[PDB]
RNA sequence: CGCUGAGGACUCUACCGAGCGUGAGGAAGUGGAUGACGUCAAAUCAGCACGGCCCUUACAUCCGGGGCGACACACGUGUUACAAUGGGAGGGACAAAGGGCAGCUACCGGGCGACCGGAUGCGAAUCUCUAAACCCUUCCCCAGUUCGGAUCGGAGUCUGCAACUCGACUCCGUGAAGCUGGAUUCGCUAGUAAUCGCGCAUCAGCCAUGGCGCGGUG
RNA sequence: GCGAGGAACCUUACCCGGGAUUGAUGGUGAAAACCGUAGGUGC
């Protein structure tokens, strides 16, 4: 009768204080980091016609999971 | 801009909405049916535009508006989690 | 020849077949596996009974030679004479498989 | 962020209902945004704000063309402090539109 | 315009006679570069 | 940098002479070209020598001594690029039916001492010696 | 007993199991004469144990993934060179005579914006 | 081309006002947009003026026509 | 399988090159981002705003069919080739990043194939999409060829209401110019050039040989 | 191989015509639509 806990979230320590804060709040396994999914978005500078000059923007995903044997806004959880 | 375009859209989305005897005819083979529907209904007449602006290019499915825009919001930081590389 | 071809002598099947009207690679090797004659084998070393069924594998099926020449040229005149796009853009010279022009022939 | 929710994949809608005084999901001095705001409405209403900053250790404001209602445009620099939060602000003239952008670094 | 010559010489100028004033800019630099 | 022993003979000019063949990165390639080369060589050349020893006394021969800047020494180094460069060049240009096949026609004539690579060395003597007072 | 070591070679990684024995080399459950078929990679692979003269003495597990036949035998020589190492330390002279301890760090560069390649550029004309 | 298990692609009101035509036992012109219709052998013997974008250029269709796009016997472009 | 339990791999925390030079001992900087003040009345009123001016029986607005894809030609940027360091046939081996809900599809059955029909798992470190250059054996033996694959003919498969103008892919057939290219001209300096394949954005489908990334050989 | 990082219809601004304002079943029709039961991608 154990519980998974997935926690997501785009700010790593807003990840890590969650997972802590869910912790502390009698026998659950230590947090454990998936790996992060990384995206990066190539834009034009320019509102008109220059190619070359380009600037790149990134959005990470944080997971962590918990076994339970036995919230700040930005943070999905899939408690089941 | 050319809020025309964007009431053509909105008139489009709409009529592909009122769909379910598209599905129907499409499961079966009835063709000559499917030609009996008006053309905005089809799907395909659908196009993707900037959600403020309207610019029908340069579109980004995952946040629903253009490379402009986008590169604004997200150096004004209003996109949550997007952030310069 | 072989139905009124003179093959190269000293090529193998596979690629010596070819060398009629009406036969790529591929018909090559289809024709040789049905009448089962081995492709690696050259055409000089033919048996007659192999140069038979060959022949007679090219008959029945496999329209070649003079006949496809003259079955391409009534396609081409009766596409021509209909007056379609494709007839005038073969009778003016152009492209006509939607390639675009101003930039190549 | 000035927008805290998750969204992953799904940013689309939300992000389209975010977006549809001395204002700045689950010490106007100091400001740079009401600063902007007050410089534009007075600019509306026909930048030495630096001084008013200046313990604020650096401040710039830079204004942009169609100046005092002339026909070119001119950009000026106004800064002070020592100056190594940014906002901008636009004021609709009887001649166009003036950009004003505020740097204050405390 | 501008001449191909190998290494490029381009001139400008803005008048109601711009291919005479242009040609002799041109003729000022071909005899700097001839020597 | 870093050059590896050739695997069979354990050489470093082997291997030079091997990246000077190479096209596109095959390695392999240019490797099984002079591995091979070096087999009709022997066999054609069959001397009291080796197959090594012969084509190392090749690219002795057709190395050049001075280059004109006025005539000048040359350092070892680029005089062996420019040995390994001249005899790959001619050997290209030459005909042959394969790419050992000429390679190994070149390094024999170089070896007995008449051939492209050795006329082009003899040219470049002469230009040298041509301006002999300014030096 | 067991030995244990890691190479690393670009995208390459070897993890080395070594013994005492005499001269089975087996590559991912497989011998190494059928998983390196050259013998310029197998001559790469047992590079340091000829140098030392440790060869016909060990027996080697390795288990290499990612990268391609050089970078995996670039990375299985670091890493029978680290546990010939460990092994002895007084081959560590020896070893970095020739350079099979170092790790070389060169990866494959990012491609940069505006460009066909990392470093090439467009024809500007 | 067309897949064969949807069959051929046919104007309906097209193909109506043909038939229609062929009960009568009337000649006349049968004006349409429909280039991309289809040539059936019920459309033998009429005429069909076809629309290229600014007029309507007549086609008398016979047999070799049959299996043959309406558009492909009224050009669009003029060039001279 | 029970387990691994930290040898890798994941994330998150602490670190590590210290010099007139050399030097030993030790694993031993590069790429990107950020551009003070000046210049081009440089580019964008068609991303978005915005002063002025000009349109209301029309420069506003809905629809169908055309066009943006035409070709006497010129210029620019690329992709294939002109072959032996190569082209076919058969077999063996090695990646990383990234994507996936009407989507990727295990596994069966049909078709030469593009694909189709049942069925399974997976909103996914769990289930799926991912190699080629390379190696071995063999043929072609210097030819406009077993090089090249443009053009054209036929038959199909998908998407979509619809593939004529004007789509992608598949299977037959046909098989052109091209024998390494003058004056001139461009890029790069190490995991770089060169070469090989893989993935993504937009996207019903796709003219994707473009753009943005990844690894292999080097 | 620049805005364009997806022009068959849509996109689409351009052209030719068919309409409409000045902001439930039938018949006809290519559709829009018809008949009965402010805005401007204009300067
Ligand atoms: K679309």
């Amino acid at each position: 009768q154990k519980i998974r806990i997935k926690l997501k979230s785009y700010d790593y320590m807003l990840v890590d204080k969650s997972a802590e804060k869910i912790v502390k709040t009698a026998m659950v396994s230590g947090p454990i980091p998936l790996p992060t999914h990384k995206r990066i978005f190539t834009v034009n500078r320019s509102t008109f016609v220059n190619k070359k000059s380009r600037e790149q923007f990134e959005l990470s995903s944080y997971k962590r999971l918990i076994d339970i044997y036995n919230l700040p806004s930005g943070v999905e959880v899939e408690i089941k | 801009a050319k809020e025309s375009m964007k009431a053509r859209e909105v008139k489009r989305a709409k009529l592909v909405a009122k769909a379910a005897k598209r599905a129907a005819l499409k499961a079966e083979g009835n063709y000559e049916a499917l030609q009996l529907l008006p053309k905005n209904a089809s799907p395909v007449r659908l196009h993707n535009r900037c959600s403020m602006t309207g610019r029908p290019k340069g579109y980004m499915r995952q946040f629903g508006i253009s490379r402009i825009q986008f590169r604004e919001m997200a150096s004004a930081g209003l996109i949550p989690g997007v952030k310069k590389a | 020849r072989i139905v009124g071809v003179d093959l190269p002598q000293n090529k193998r099947g596979f690629i010596a077949l070819t060398y009629i009207y009406g036969i790529g690679r591929s018909s090559a090797i289809t024709i040789l596996d049905k009448a089962g004659v081995d492709r690696d084998i050259k055409v000089k070393d033919w048996s007659d009974d192999q140069a038979a069924a060959i022949r007679d594998v090219i008959g029945a099926g496999y329209k070649v030679e003079g006949d496809l020449r003259s079955e391409v040229q009534l396609n081409i005149k009766r596409l021509m004479d209909i007056g379609c796009y494709r007839g005038i853009r073969h009778r003016i010279g152009l492209p006509l498989r939607g390639q675009s022009t101003k930039n190549n022939a | 962020w000035d927008s805290n929710w998750y969204g992953g994949r799904k940013y689309g809608e939300t992000l389209l209902e975010d977006s549809r005084a001395s204002v700045s999901r689950a010490k106007p001095e100091l400001d740079a945004a009401i600063v902007a705001e007050n410089i534009a409405r007075q600019l509306e209403g026909k930048v030495k704000a630096i001084a008013s900053a200046m313990g604020a250790e650096g401040i710039k404001i830079q204004v942009s063309g169609r100046l005092n209602g002339a026909e070119m445009a001119r950009s000026e620099m106004f800064k002070e402090g020592r100056t190594p939060d940014y906002a901008l602000a636009e004021a609709l003239t009887k001649v166009g539109l003036l950009g004003i952008k505020v740097w204050i670094c405390k | 315009d501008k001449d191909v010559a190998r290494a490029w010489l381009f001139s400008l100028m803005e008048a109601g006679q711009k291919s005479s004033s242009v040609q002799r800019r041109l003729s000022a630099l071909k005899s700097f570069y001839k020597y | 940098r870093q050059i590896l022993p050739d695997p069979v003979y354990g050489d470093v000019r082997v291997t030079k002479f091997v990246n000077h063949l190479m096209y596109d990165g095959k390695k392999n390639t240019a490797f099984s070209i002079f591995y091979g080369a070096l087999d009709i060589v022997k066999t054609k050349h069959s001397e009291e020598k080796s197959a090594l020893e012969i084509w190392k006394a090749a690219l002795d021969n057709i190395t050049p001594q001075v280059e004109v800047k006025v005539p000048t020494e040359i350092r070892p180094e680029r005089k062996e690029s420019i040995s390994m460069k001249n005899l790959i060049l001619y050997a290209r240009k030459r005909g042959g039916k394969t790419m050992a096949d000429k390679l190994a026609a070149e390094i024999v004539d170089a070896f007995n001492n008449q051939g492209a690579a050795f006329k082009r060395k003899e040219d470049m003597h002469r230009m040298a010696e041509a301006n002999r007072a300014f030096a | 007993d067991y030995i244990n070591a890691i190479g690393r070679r670009k995208a390459a990684v070897a993890r080395v199991y070594l013994s005492e024995g005499s001269g089975k080399i087996v590559i991912n459950k497989r011998e190494i004469e059928q998983y390196f078929p050259s013998s310029i990679l197998q001559y790469i692979v047992k590079q340091p144990l000829l140098k030392l003269d440790v060869a016909a003495k060990y027996d080697i597990k390795i288990n290499l993934r990612g990268g391609g036949f050089k970078g995996q035998s670039e990375a299985a020589r670091l890493a029978i060179a680290r546990a010939l190492v460990k092994i002895n330390p007084d081959d560590k002279p020896a070893l970095r005579s020739e350079g099979f301890i170092t790790r070389d760090p060169r990866v494959v560069e990012r491609k940069k914006p505006g460009r066909p390649k990392a470093r090439k550029r467009f024809q500007f004309s | 081309s067309r897949s064969l298990k949807k069959g051929p692609y046919i104007n309906l009101k097209l193909e109506k006002k043909v038939l229609a035509m062929n009960e009568s036992g009337k000649k006349a012109v049968i004006k349409t947009w429909a280039r991309a219709s289809m040539i059936s052998p019920d459309f033998v013997g009429h005429t069909i003026a076809v629309h290229n974008g600014n007029k309507f250029i007549p086609v008398f269709v016979t047999e070799n026509m049959v299996g043959h796009k309406l558009g492909e016997f009224s050009p669009t472009r003029t060039f001279r």
